[PDB]
């Protein structure tokens, strides 16, 4: 569904940005 | 070469000398901010 | 980031419906029944952390529900304001000038 | 004369349930 | 005591009219143990205040369709009874 698709897309984008920030 | 240009260069040097303390304060603020944003995990904005 | 999530989601009604559908699906995906799902000789004690994390995922779903509630309150207020302005115009100085 | 302002405030009015 | 307040679900009317209607309906419901008698008291107060006569809706199940003139029309829920009191003329 496009609903969960957009939710997971925002989730994946946030995950990628955070993981880039989470090099540590 | 001109007297006015030499005075302008001297004024720029004096402004840099006066702003050296402000630049050191900004450097300390930048170091503290980098440490804080790293520790808290406050991720920078993508366009930021 | 909540602000980033809201900015990406925007004020499109289809966006709000999609956010609601996805959040409902995700919240339904957290049916915590078995806690100590120990896969091997060493018991992986994911139980209490996973139960509290599912409570936190539902808490994030409730926070998203509240944020979408505020967004839909703003959107419904805007739609009702526009429709009521049109109705007030029709009541005071109707289209038949 | 008297004009008709049909600015009806239609809404969802549910029964008790 | 049930609170016959109003939520922002549909509100295009006069505030004084809405407050008078809510207070009259709740007071009549509290005073008269019969729902019909409470409705009669509410109608009597409304016809005494905003001239006679008009009928309002206060009950469990409520819904209709009419050209609701402004300043005396709303569609909400006043506590345990749906608040749909619109005066047309």
């Amino acid at each position: 569904s496009e609903e969960e698709e957009g939710q997971s897309l925002w989730s994946s984008i946030l995950s990628e940005v955070s993981t880039r920030a989470r090099s540590k | 070469a001109s007297t006015s240009d030499a005075v302008t260069f001297i004024t720029y040097v004096q402004s840099l000398k006066r702003k050296i303390k402000q630049f050191e304060k900004q450097v300390e603020l930048y170091r503290n901010g980098q440490r804080l944003l790293e520790k808290q995990r406050f991720q920078f904005p993508p366009s930021w | 980031q909540a602000e980033n999530i809201y900015n990406r989601l925007g004020e499109d009604l289809n966006k709000w419906q999609a956010l609601l559908v996805q959040i409902r699906k995700a919240r339904g995906t957290f049916d915590n029944a078995e806690t100590k799902k120990e896969f091997g000789p060493v018991v992986i004690d994911y139980g209490k952390v996973q139960s509290k994390v599912n409570l936190k995922y539902d808490s994030w779903h409730k926070e998203v529900l509240s944020k979408f509630g505020q967004m839909l309150g703003s959107n419904m207020t805007e739609f009702h304001s526009q429709i009521s302005k049109s109705r007030q115009e029709l009541e005071q100085h109707s289209v038949d000038t | 004369p008297r004009e008709i302002v049909t600015y009806t405030k239609e809404t969802q009015t549910p029964v008790m349930a | 005591m049930c609170d016959r307040k109003a939520v922002i679900k549909n509100a295009d009317m006069s505030e004084e009219m809405q407050q008078d209607s809510v207070e009259c309906a709740t007071q009549a419901l509290e005073k008269y143990n019969i729902e019909k008698d409470i409705a009669a008291h509410i109608k009597k107060e409304f016809d005494k205040k905003y001239n006679p006569t008009w009928h309002c809706i206060v009950g469990r199940n409520f819904g209709s369709y009419v050209t609701h003139e402004t300043k005396h029309f709303i569609y909400f829920y006043l506590g345990q009874v749906a608040i749909l009191l619109f005066k047309s003329g």
